[PDB]
C-alpha cells in the first residue's frame, strides 16, 4: 500500500470514476441523501403541521389526503421561528413531525449539498484542465434557493416563512409575498423575467439559427442528427450563414459573428437577470419592496384619480386581508 | 385594551392561544399573536415588565410607565417596512408617510 | 371484533408470528398501549426490506 | 396593466394550477436553463487559440476546428450530472424544442381560460373540506387567498358593472 | 318551464372546469321542475333584488337592492358591524308559479337558502341522487366543441 | 335543530341598540361621552337585568348618571350569550379600521 | 373640479361662525400633517387605537367637540379622551408636553391652525376614504 | 432566586415551584383575617384521554398519550380570594391569571387531541373545619371550560361562527341538510372537576405544595365532532398570604 | 328540462339539426308520440355509418 | 366477546368465493357488537334450536 489515506485522496479525486465524487462531494453526497430520502419519506407518510404556530395542523402529504399538485412538505412552526430544530431537540418524533421538523433537516441539507455541488463544478472543472465560471453559472439558481429558503426566513424572523416544499405550496409563497411586498412593481423581480423571458428567447435564437444552418451530410430520409459524429475536428454549422440571415432579418451590426462573444451573452444574460431575481427576494426579506405608487396621481380639487397601480393595490388588499385567517390580532402586519 | 378593563393574562384570542400573552415553546411567558416568533427580543423599554419567567403579569398590570407606552406607540408606527420610492408602511399603505428605516 | 384477519390481512401476521407486533405511532396487536417496540415495529421491518 | 392581468387570472381562473401553465414555465424556466448552461459550458471548455486572456478575439470567424473542447463538455457533466449530450444538432434543436414547446403549451391553456374551461378546483378536495372542518392543504389556503382577491378587486376593475359590496360582505380574516 | 330554465347560470357555458368531466347533469343535478319566481320584500313592503352572478364569479356574495339599486339587505361576513343581515331587516321570500307558488317563507334561514339561490337566476328542484352530483357547474356541449376546435384550429 | 346564534342575536334588540350584555366595548364610542371611562364601567359591571340596572353602578358621579339618562333609549338588554362574551371579545373582537 | 374657496370654508367655533382657509394654509397644514401626524394618522385613521378617526362626524360626537378649527386646535394643546374626563398629554403629542414629542416644539399657534384646517377639509375632499381604511383604498 | 437569564431556553419556567422534603408543616387560618391566594400554579405532568368503547359498551378506561406540542402547558399566575367560611371551611376563588392553555396529544391510532386545559373560574373548596391548612387537606370544586377556539376562528373553507361564510361555497348547488353540522358553528361551554390536595405545607412562609387531578372535555372543534373525556394530573404551587 | 344539451350529448344535436329527430323506439327529440321516423331514425344513421 | 365471534359462520373459511374479493369486512360488514345469545321457545315454553 503506498499509503492508505494517500491512495484514498487519490480515489476521492480521481477522474476515472463514473460520477466525480469530489471533495466537496464528501460532503455533498452524504447530505443529499439525507435530504432527498427525508423529503420523499416526508412528502409521502408525514402527518400535519402546525406552520403558523396557531395550533392549525396543515396536512401536505399524499397519505394524509393530497395529490402531487397540491401535496408538499410544510414548513417548521412560527412557534419555532428562527431557532435551530434538530430531531435531538423533541421529546419525541410525533412532537417532531407536528412542529414541521422534517423541514429543517430537509432545507438545511439540500442548500449544504446545494453547495458543494458548486464548489464540485469547479473542482472536476480544475482537475480536467478546463476553465472554471461554470460553477458561476450555477452560482444564480443556488442563490435563489437561499434566498428563498433561508435568506427570507432569517430577514422574516422566522422559517415557517420560508417558500413550502410543493407545487401548490410554492403558489402560496407567491401570491402571499406579492400582497406583503408588491414584487411586480419592483425593479430586481423585473429584471428577473427579463433574463427568464430573454433566455427562453435567445435559447430558442440560437438552437434555431444553428440548427437551421447546418452543413447537409445527410440523406433525405435520414435523420439529420447523424450528420456530426461524436469527437470531430471541424464545424458542424455554417457559423458564417447564420450570421448572414440573422445579420439580414434585424441588421449586421445587430448581429453575433464571433462565436466566443455569442456563447458569453448566452450565458450572461439569464445569469444576471436571476442573480438580480434572487437579489430581489433577498432584498424584499428586509422589507425593502417594490414602487408603492398607491394615489399618486390626482386632480385639482385632491380627488384620487386611480391608475393601473391602483387596480393592482385592491388585489393585493384581498391577498392580505384573507391570508392566515385566524393568525392575526393586531391591526398592523408585522411578521 | 387592558385601559378598557380587559384581563390580559386570560385572554383567549381565535384559535384559543391567547390574545395577548401565551407561552413559548420552553415556558417563558411571551406576547401573543403572530409575534410570538420574535420572542427573543430584548430591549431597555420592554425589559422592566420581564420577570424570572418572562413577562411578568403583575408587572404589567400596573408598572407600565408612560414613556414606555410612548417609546412601544412610536416603534410600532416606525417599523422597518417601506418601499423602493420610500413610502412607508405596508405594500398596500397609501402615500403621505415618507420614510424607509435606516 | 375486528383482528387483522378479518381485514384482508395477508403479510401483517406473519410479522406477529416471530415477534413484530407493534407499530411507531404506539398501537400494538395485542390491543395495548404505551409500549416502546423499539426499532423493530411493523414500519421497521417494512423499512429494512425496502433497503 | 399586465400585473393586474397576471393577479385577475390567479383570482378569477387559479391559473397556476393549471397544467398548460405549468407547462409553460417549465418550457420558459427550462429554456432560460439551457440558454444559461450552455453558454457558461461552451465558455469554459474553449481551446486556446490565442496568447492573450480575453480569448475572444481568439477566435476564428471563418469556420474549420470546433472552438470549444465538445469531447471535454461531454466527460465534464457526464461526471457531475450523470447525463450529457454529444450531439451539437441535437443538442440545438433541443434547444429550439424546450422553450417553443412551453410557449405552445402555455397557449393551449389560455384558449380554455376564454370558454372559462379553467383548471380552478379539485373535486374530491373539496368535497372532504365541505364535511370535514379540520382539513387543510395549501390548495384550500390559495382558494381563499382568491376569494380576496374578486371580493376586494372587481368593484374598480369591472366598473360597468357598478359594484356595490358593503364593508360587512366583504371576507376578511382576524385583525386584519 | 322551458322559458324560465334558460334563465338560470347553470347553463351558461362559461361556467365549468376544464377537468370537471361528464354532463352537465353531474353537476347541479337532473332539472325536476320550476320552484317559481322568487320575490324578495323587507319589513316596509320594499322589493329587493338579488344581485346576479357574473359569469367570471366561482363565488358571488348575497347582496340585496331596491329599484334604485340602494343596498337594503345582504348576508354579512363579519356579523360584529352588520347594518343590512336579513334578520335585521325582516326580509321575506314569496313565490309566484311553480312548484312554490303562492307560498312565502319568513324564518331567515329559509329566506337566505332560496336567496343564496337566486343568485343564479330562476331557482329550480333538482335531483342530485341518481347521477350522484357533486354540486358544481360543467359546461354544455357548446363549450366543449368550442373549446376543441378553438385548440385544434 | 343548528343555529348560528350570533346570526339570530341580529334578530333581537341587539343588532339595533347597544346591548349592555353582549354588545362590543367600541359600541359606545357613537354617543356623547359614553367611551372611555362610562363604556369600561358598563362592560365591567357585569350583566344587567333591565337597561335602568345601568343606572346603579357603584360610584357613578351625579354627572355619569345623567349621561346614563339621557343615552338610556340607545341601549337594549339581552340574554348573555357565550359566542359573543367569551374570549374577553367584549374589549377586543379582532376588528379595526 | 378645483380646491375652490368655497371648499375650503370651514367651521370655527361652536357657535356656527366659520373661516376660511387659503390654498397657502391648506398646503402647509398637508404639510404639517406629515409632518407630525400621518406617523399614526395615515388617511385619516389611528394605527395606534383603530377605534377613533378624524371623521368630522367622529370629531362632532366628541367631548368636548373638536370639529373645529377652536377644537383641534385646543386638543394640539391640551389633549384628551373622547369623554374629556381624563388628559392624555403624557402619550399624545401636544405643545405642553413638546419636551416629550420634539416634533411639536417648532409648531407655532400658526401651524397648529394649518394643521386643523387640514383636518376639516381633507373629508370635504376625500369623502368616505378619509374615515375607513384599507377598505375605501 | 435566578434572574430571566438563568432559565431562558431550559425548560424551567413551564414548571411550577416546589417546596423541600423538610416544609410538611401547616399553616394557621385566623377565621377573622381575610386571606388570599397571591400564585396558584398548576403544571401539568399526564394527560388521560378516556377512549371510546366503540358500539360495544365495555366499560372505557383512560389512556396515556404523547405529548404533541411542548412545554406550553402549565398554568401560573392564578390569584383570588381564599375567604373562610362559616363552618370553618376554605373555599378559592379565582379571579384572574394564565388560567388556562391549549394543549394538543397524541394517541395510538395517531389521532391528534386538542383541548383547552383550563381552571377558568375555579371555585375549590376543603373540609369543613380547617383551623390550620395540613399536609394532604383536599381542595375539590368545578371551572368552566369554554370552547376550544373562540367565535372569530374560521375554518379552512372560511366559514366560521361570528365571523366568515354561510355554507360550502365550493358546492353551489350541492344538497345542504348533508353538510349541516359543518356548516352551523356551535360554541361548546361546560363545567370540569378538579381537585387540589396538599402534600407539603411552610406555615412559616404560607406557601402550600402538591398534586392535583382533574377532568374536562376536549375540543369539539366548533360543534363538528364530539369531545373527548379527557383526566389530567400533575402538581401545584399555592402562595396563600393574609392581604 | 332534460334535453340531450344537458346530457352530454355531442353527435346527437348534430344529427337533429339536418333531420333526424325520432328513434325506431318511437320517441322523438321534440318530444312527440306516435310518429313514424322511418329508416333514417338516430338508430339508422349510427348503422349506416358502421357499414 | 371474542368467544362469541369464533361462533360465526362468518368467519368460516370455508365460505366464500373465487372472484368475491378483498377483506372479510366487504362481506357481512364490520363487527360491531354481540346481540347475544337468541334462544327461542315455542307457546308452550318449550326451548328450540336453530339447524
Ligand atoms: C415561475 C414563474 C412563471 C413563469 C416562468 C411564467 C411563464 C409564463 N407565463 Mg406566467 N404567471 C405566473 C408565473 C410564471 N409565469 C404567475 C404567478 C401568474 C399569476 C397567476 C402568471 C400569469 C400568467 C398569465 C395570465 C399568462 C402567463 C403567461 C406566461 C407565458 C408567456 C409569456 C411570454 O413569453 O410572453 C411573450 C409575449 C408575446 C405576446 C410574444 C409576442 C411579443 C412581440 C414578439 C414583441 C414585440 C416587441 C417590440 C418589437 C418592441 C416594442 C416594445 C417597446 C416598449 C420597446 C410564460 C410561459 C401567458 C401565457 O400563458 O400566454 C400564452 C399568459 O397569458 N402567465
Ligand atoms: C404585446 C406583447 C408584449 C410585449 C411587447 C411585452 C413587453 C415587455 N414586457 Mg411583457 N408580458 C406580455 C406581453 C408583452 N410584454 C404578456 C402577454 C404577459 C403575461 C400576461 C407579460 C408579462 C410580463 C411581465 C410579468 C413582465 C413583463 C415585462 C416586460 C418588459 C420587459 C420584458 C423583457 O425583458 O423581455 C425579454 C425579451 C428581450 C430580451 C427582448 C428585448 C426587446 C425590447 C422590447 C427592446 C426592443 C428594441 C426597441 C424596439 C427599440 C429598437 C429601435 C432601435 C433599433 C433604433 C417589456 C416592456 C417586465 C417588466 O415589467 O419590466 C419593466 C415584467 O416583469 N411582461
Ligand atoms: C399468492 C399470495 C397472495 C395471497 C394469498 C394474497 C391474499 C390476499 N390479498 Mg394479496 N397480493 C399478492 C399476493 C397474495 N395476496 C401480491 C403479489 C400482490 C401485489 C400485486 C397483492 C396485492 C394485494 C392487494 C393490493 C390487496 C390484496 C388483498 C388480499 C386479500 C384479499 C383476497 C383477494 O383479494 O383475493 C383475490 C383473488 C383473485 C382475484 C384470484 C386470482 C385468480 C386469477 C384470476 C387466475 C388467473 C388465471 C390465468 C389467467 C389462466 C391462464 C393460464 C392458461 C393460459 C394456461 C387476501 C388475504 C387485499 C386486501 O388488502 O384486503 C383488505 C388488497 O387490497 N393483495
Ligand atoms: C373533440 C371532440 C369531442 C368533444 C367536443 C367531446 C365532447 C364531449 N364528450 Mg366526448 N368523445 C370524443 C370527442 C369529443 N367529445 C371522442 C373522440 C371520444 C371517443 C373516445 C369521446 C368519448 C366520450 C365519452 C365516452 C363521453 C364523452 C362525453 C362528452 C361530453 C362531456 C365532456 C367531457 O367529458 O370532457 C372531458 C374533457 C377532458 C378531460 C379534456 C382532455 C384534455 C387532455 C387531458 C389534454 C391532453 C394534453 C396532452 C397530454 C399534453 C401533451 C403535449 C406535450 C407532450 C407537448 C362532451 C360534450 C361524455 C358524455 O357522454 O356526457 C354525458 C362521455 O361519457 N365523450
Ligand atoms: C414522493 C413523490 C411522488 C415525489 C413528488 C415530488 C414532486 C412534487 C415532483 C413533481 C414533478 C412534476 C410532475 C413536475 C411537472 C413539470 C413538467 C413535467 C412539465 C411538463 C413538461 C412538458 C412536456 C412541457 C413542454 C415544455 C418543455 C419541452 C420543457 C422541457 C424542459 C427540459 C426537460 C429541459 C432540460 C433542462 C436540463 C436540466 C438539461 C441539461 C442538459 C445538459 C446536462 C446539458 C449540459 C451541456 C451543455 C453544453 O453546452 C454541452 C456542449 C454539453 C456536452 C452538455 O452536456
Ligand atoms: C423599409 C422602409 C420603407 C422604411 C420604414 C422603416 C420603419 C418605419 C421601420 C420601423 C420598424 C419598427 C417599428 C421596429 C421593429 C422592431 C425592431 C427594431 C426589432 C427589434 C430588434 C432588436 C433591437 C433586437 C435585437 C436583439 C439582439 C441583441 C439580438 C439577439 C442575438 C441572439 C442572442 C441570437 C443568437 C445568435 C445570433 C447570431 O448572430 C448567430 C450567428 C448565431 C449562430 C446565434 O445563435
Ligand atoms: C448527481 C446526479 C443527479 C442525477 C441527475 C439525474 C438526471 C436525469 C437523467 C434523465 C435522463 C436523460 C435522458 O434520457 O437523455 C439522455 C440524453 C443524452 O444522450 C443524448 O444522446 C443523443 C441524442 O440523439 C445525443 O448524442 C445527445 O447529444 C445526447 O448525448 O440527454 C439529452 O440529450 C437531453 C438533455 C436533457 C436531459 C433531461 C434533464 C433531466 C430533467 C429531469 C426532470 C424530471 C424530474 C422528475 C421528478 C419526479
Ligand atoms: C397538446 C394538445 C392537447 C389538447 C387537448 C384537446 C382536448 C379537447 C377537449 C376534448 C373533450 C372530449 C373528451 C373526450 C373523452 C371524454 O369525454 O371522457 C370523459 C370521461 C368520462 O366522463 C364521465 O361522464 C359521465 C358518465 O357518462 C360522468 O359524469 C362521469 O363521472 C365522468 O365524468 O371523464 C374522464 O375520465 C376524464 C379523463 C380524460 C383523461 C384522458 C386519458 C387519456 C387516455 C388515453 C387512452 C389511449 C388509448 C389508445
Ligand atoms: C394458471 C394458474 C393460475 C392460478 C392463479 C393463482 C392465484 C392464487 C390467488 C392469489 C390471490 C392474491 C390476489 C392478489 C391481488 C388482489 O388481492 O387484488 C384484489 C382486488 C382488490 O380487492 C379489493 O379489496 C378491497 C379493497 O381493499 C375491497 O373489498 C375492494 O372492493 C376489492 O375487493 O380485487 C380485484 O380487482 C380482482 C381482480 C384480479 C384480476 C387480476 C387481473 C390481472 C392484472 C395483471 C396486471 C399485470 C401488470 C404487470
Ligand atoms: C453514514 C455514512 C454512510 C456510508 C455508506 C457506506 C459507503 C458507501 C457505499 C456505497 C454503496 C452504493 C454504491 C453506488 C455505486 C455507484 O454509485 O456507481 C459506481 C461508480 C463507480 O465507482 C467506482 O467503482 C469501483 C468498483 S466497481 O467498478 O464498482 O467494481 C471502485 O474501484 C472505485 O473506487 C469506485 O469509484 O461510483 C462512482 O463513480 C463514484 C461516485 C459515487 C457517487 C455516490 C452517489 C452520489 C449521490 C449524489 C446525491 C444524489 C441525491 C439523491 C439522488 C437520487
Ligand atoms: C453589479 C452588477 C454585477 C454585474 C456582474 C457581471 C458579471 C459578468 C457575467 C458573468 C457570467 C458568468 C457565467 C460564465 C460566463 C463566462 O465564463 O465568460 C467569461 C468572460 C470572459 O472570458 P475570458 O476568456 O475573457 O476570461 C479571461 C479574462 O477575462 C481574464 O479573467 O466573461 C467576461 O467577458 C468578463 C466581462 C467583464 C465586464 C464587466
Ligand atoms: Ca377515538
Ligand atoms: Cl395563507
Amino acid at each position: 500500500s503506498a499509503n492508505l489515506w494517500e491512495r484514498f485522496c487519490n480515489w476521492v479525486t480521481s477522474t476515472d470514476n463514473r460520477l466525480y465524487v469530489g471533495w466537496f462531494g464528501v460532503i455533498m453526497i452524504p447530505t443529499l441523501l439525507a435530504a432527498t430520502i427525508c423529503f420523499v419519506i416526508a412528502f409521502i407518510a408525514a402527518p400535519p403541521v402546525d406552520i403558523d404556530g396557531i395550533r392549525e395542523p396543515v396536512s401536505g402529504s399524499l397519505l394524509y389526503g393530497n395529490n402531487i399538485i397540491t401535496g408538499a412538505v410544510v414548513p417548521s412552526s412560527n412557534a419555532i421561528g428562527l431557532h435551530f430544530y434538530p430531531i435531538w431537540e423533541a421529546a419525541s418524533l410525533d412532537e417532531w413531525l407536528y412542529n414541521g421538523g422534517p423541514y429543517q433537516l430537509i432545507i438545511f441539507h439540500f442548500l449544504l449539498g446545494a453547495s458543494c455541488y458548486m464548489g464540485r463544478q469547479w473542482e472536476l472543472s480544475y482537475r480536467l484542465g478546463m476553465r472554471p465560471w461554470i460553477c458561476v453559472a450555477y452560482s444564480a439558481p443556488l442563490a435563489s434557493a437561499f434566498a428563498v429558503f433561508l435568506i427570507y426566513p432569517i430577514g422574516q424572523g422566522s422559517f415557517s416563512d420560508g417558500m413550502p416544499l410543493g407545487i401548490s405550496g410554492t403558489f402560496n409563497f407567491m401570491i402571499v409575498f406579492q400582497a406583503e411586498h408588491n414584487i411586480l412593481m419592483h425593479p430586481f423581480h423585473q429584471l428577473g423575467v427579463a433574463g427568464v423571458f430573454g433566455g427562453a428567447l435567445f435559447c430558442a435564437m440560437h438552437g434555431s439559427l444553428v440548427t437551421s444552418s447546418l452543413i447537409r451530410e445527410t440523406t433525405e430520409t435520414e435523420s439529420a442528427n447523424y450528420g456530426y459524429k461524436f469527437g470531430q475536428e471541424e464545424e458542424t454549422y455554417n457559423i458564417v450563414a447564420a450570421h448572414g440571415y440573422f445579420g439580414r432579418l434585424i441588421f449586421q451590426y445587430a448581429s453575433f459573428n464571433n462565436s466566443r462573444s455569442l456563447h458569453f451573452f448566452l450565458a450572461a444574460w439569464p445569469v444576471v437577470g436571476v442573480w438580480f431575481t434572487a437579489l430581489g427576494i433577498s432584498t424584499m426579506a428586509f422589507n425593502l419592496n417594490g414602487f408603492n405608487f398607491n394615489h399618486s396621481v390626482i386632480d385639482a380639487k385632491g380627488n384620487v384619480i386611480n391608475t393601473w397601480a391602483d387596480i393592482i393595490n385592491r388585489a393585493n388588499l384581498g391577498m392580505e386581508v384573507m391570508h392566515e385567517r385566524n393568525a392575526h390580532n393586531f391591526p398592523l402586519d408585522l411578521a | 385594551d387592558q385601559k378598557l378593563g380587559a384581563n390580559v393574562g386570560s385572554a383567549q384570542g381565535p384559535t384559543g392561544l391567547g390574545k395577548y400573552l401565551m407561552r413559548s415553546p420552553t415556558g417563558e411567558i411571551i406576547f401573543g399573536g403572530e409575534t410570538m416568533r420574535f420572542w427573543d427580543f430584548r430591549g431597555p423599554w420592554l425589559e422592566p415588565l420581564r420577570g424570572p419567567n418572562g413577562l411578568d403579569l403583575n408587572k404589567i398590570k400596573n408598572d407600565i410607565q408612560p414613556w414606555q407606552e410612548r417609546r412601544a406607540a412610536e416603534y410600532m408606527t416606525h417599523a422597518p417596512l417601506g418601499s423602493l420610492n420610500s413610502v412607508g408602511g405596508v405594500a398596500t399603505e397609501i402615500n403621505s408617510v415618507n420614510f424607509v428605516s435606516p | 371484533l375486528n383482528p387483522m384477519w378479518r381485514q384482508g390481512m395477508f403479510v401483517l401476521p406473519f410479522m406477529a408470528r416471530l415477534g413484530v407486533t407493534g407499530s411507531w405511532s404506539g398501537w400494538s396487536i395485542t390491543g395495548e398501549t404505551g409500549i416502546d417496540p423499539g426499532f423493530w415495529s411493523f414500519e421497521g421491518v417494512a423499512l429494512a426490506h425496502i433497503v | 396593466a399586465i400585473f393586474r392581468f397576471l393577479l385577475f387570472f390567479q383570482g378569477f381562473h387559479n391559473w397556476t394550477l393549471n397544467p398548460f401553465h405549468m407547462m409553460g414555465v417549465a418550457g420558459v424556466l427550462g429554456g432560460a436553463l439551457l440558454c444559461a448552461i450552455h453558454g457558461a459550458t461552451v465558455e469554459n471548455t474553449l481551446f486556446q487559440d490565442g496568447e492573450g486572456a480575453s480569448t475572444f478575439r481568439a477566435f476564428n470567424p471563418t469556420q474549420a476546428e470546433e472552438t470549444y473542447s465538445m469531447v471535454t463538455a461531454n466527460r465534464f457533466w457526464s461526471q457531475i450530472f450523470g447525463i450529457a449530450f454529444s450531439n451539437k444538432r441535437w443538442l440545438h434543436f433541443f434547444m429550439l424544442f424546450v422553450p417553443v414547446t412551453g410557449l405552445w403549451m402555455s397557449a393551449i391553456g389560455v384558449v380554455g381560460l376564454a370558454l372559462n374551461l379553467r383548471s380552478y378546483d379539485f373535486i374530491s378536495q373539496e368535497i372532504r373540506a365541505a364535511e370535514d372542518p379540520e382539513f387543510e392543504t395549501f390548495y384550500t389556503k390559495n382558494l381563499l387567498l382568491n376569494e380576496g382577491i374578486r371580493a376586494w378587486m372587481a368593484p374598480q376593475d369591472q366598473p360597468h358593472e357598478n359594484f356595490v359590496f358593503p364593508e360587512e360582505v366583504l371576507p376578511r380574516g382576524n385583525a386584519l | 318551464e322551458k322559458l324560465a330554465f334558460y334563465d338560470y347560470i347553470g347553463n351558461n357555458p362559461a361556467k365549468g372546469g376544464l377537468f370537471r368531466t361528464g354532463p352537465m347533469n353531474k353537476g347541479d343535478g337532473i332539472a325536476q321542475a320550476w320552484k317559481g319566481h322568487a320575490v324578495f320584500r323587507n319589513k316596509e313592503g320594499e322589493e329587493l333584488f338579488v344581485r346576479r352572478m357574473p359569469a367570471f364569479f366561482e363565488s358571488f356574495p348575497v347582496i340585496l337592492t331596491d329599484k334604485n339599486g340602494v343596498v337594503k339587505a345582504d348576508i354579512p361576513f363579519r356579523r360584529a358591524e352588520s347594518k343590512y343581515s336579513f334578520e335585521q331587516q325582516g326580509v321575506t321570500v314569496s313565490f309566484y308559479g311553480g312548484e312554490l307558488n303562492g307560498q312565502t317563507f319568513t324564518d331567515p334561514p329559509t329566506v337566505k337558502s332560496y336567496a343564496r339561490k337566486a343568485i343564479f337566476g330562476e331557482i329550480f328542484e333538482f335531483d342530485t341522487e341518481t347521477l350522484n352530483s357533486d354540486g358544481i357547474f360543467r359546461t354544455s356541449p357548446r363549450g366543449w366543441f368550442t373549446f376543441a376546435h378553438a385548440v385544434f384550429a | 335543530e343548528l343555529v348560528n346564534v350570533v346570526d339570530e342575536k341580529l334578530g333581537t334588540a341587539y343588532g339595533e341598540k347597544i346591548d349592555l350584555n353582549n354588545t362590543n366595548i367600541a359600541a359606545f364610542i357613537q354617543y356623547r361621552g359614553l367611551y372611555p371611562t362610562l363604556a369600561k364601567l358598563i362592560v365591567k359591571n357585569a350583566p344587567y337585568e333591565s337597561v335602568e340596572d345601568v343606572l346603579n353602578i357603584p360610584g357613578l358621579t351625579e354627572r355619569q348618571k345623567q349621561i346614563l339618562r339621557e343615552n338610556l333609549e340607545h341601549f337594549t338588554v339581552t340574554e348573555v350569550e357565550t359566542a359573543l362574551v367569551e374570549g374577553g371579545d367584549r374589549y377586543n373582537n379582532g376588528l379595526y379600521k | 373640479a378645483e380646491l375652490t374657496p368655497e371648499v375650503l370654508t370651514v367651521p370655527l367655533n361652536s357657535e356656527g361662525k366659520t373661516i376660511t382657509l387659503t390654498e397657502k394654509q391648506y398646503l402647509e397644514g398637508k404639510r404639517l400633517f406629515q409632518y407630525a401626524c400621518a406617523s399614526c394618522h395615515v388617511g385619516g385613521i389611528t394605527k395606534t387605537n383603530p377605534s377613533l378617526d378624524l371623521r368630522t362626524e367622529t370629531l362632532a360626537l366628541a367631548t368636548p367637540p373638536r370639529d373645529n378649527i377652536e377644537g383641534l386646535v385646543d386638543y394640539m394643546k391640551n389633549p384628551t379622551t373622547y369623554d374629556g374626563e381624563q388628559e392624555i398629554a403624557e402619550v399624545h403629542p401636544s405643545l405642553r408636553s413638546a419636551d416629550i414629542f420634539p416634533k411639536m416644539r417648532n409648531l407655532t399657534e400658526k401651524d397648529l391652525v394649518a394643521i386643523a384646517g387640514h383636518i376639516l377639509v381633507e373629508p370635504k375632499i376625500l369623502g368616505d376614504k378619509w374615515g375607513g381604511g384599507k377598505v375605501y383604498y | 432566586t435566578l434572574t430571566y437569564d438563568d432559565i431562558v431556553g431550559t425548560g424551567l419556567a413551564n414548571k411550577c415551584p416546589t417546596l423541600d422534603d423538610t416544609a410538611r408543616g401547616a399553616y394557621p387560618i385566623d377565621s377573622s383575617q381575610t386571606y388570599r391566594i397571591a400564585r396558584l400554579c398548576l403544571q401539568p405532568t399526564t394527560f388521560l384521554v378516556k377512549e371510546e368503547p366503540k358500539n360495544k359498551r365495555q366499560e372505557a378506561e383512560f389512556v396515556p398519550t404523547k405529548l404533541v406540542t411542548r412545554e406550553t402547558t402549565s398554568l401560573d399566575q392564578i390569584q383570588g380570594e381564599l375567604k373562610v367560611n362559616s363552618d370553618g371551611s376554605l373555599t378559592f376563588v379565582e379571579e384572574d391569571g394564565i388560567d388556562f392553555q391549549p394543549v394538543t396529544v397524541q394517541m395510538a391510532g395517531g389521532e391528534r387531541i386538542p383541548l383547552l386545559f383550563t381552571v377558568k373560574n375555579l371555585v375549590a373548596s376543603t373540609q369543613p373545619n380547617v383551623t390550620s391548612i395540613t399536609t394532604s387537606t383536599d381542595f375539590k370544586g368545578e371551572f368552566n371550560v369554554p370552547s376550544y377556539r373562540t367565535a372569530n376562528f374560521l375554518d379552512p373553507k372560511g366559514r366560521g361562527l361570528a365571523s366568515g361564510y354561510d355554507s360550502a361555497i365550493a358546492l353551489p348547488q350541492a344538497k345542504e341538510e348533508e353538510l349541516a353540522r359543518a356548516n352551523v358553528k356551535r360554541f361548546s361551554l361546560t363545567k370540569g372537576q378538579i381537585s387540589l390536595n396538599v402534600a407539603k405545607v411552610d406555615g412559616r412562609t404560607g406557601e402550600i405544595a402538591g398534586t392535583f387531578e382533574s377532568e374536562q372535555l376536549s375540543d369539539d372543534d366548533m360543534g363538528a365532532h364530539e369531545p373527548h373525556e379527557v383526566k389530567i394530573q400533575g402538581v401545584f404551587y399555592a402562595s396563600i398570604e393574609p392581604a
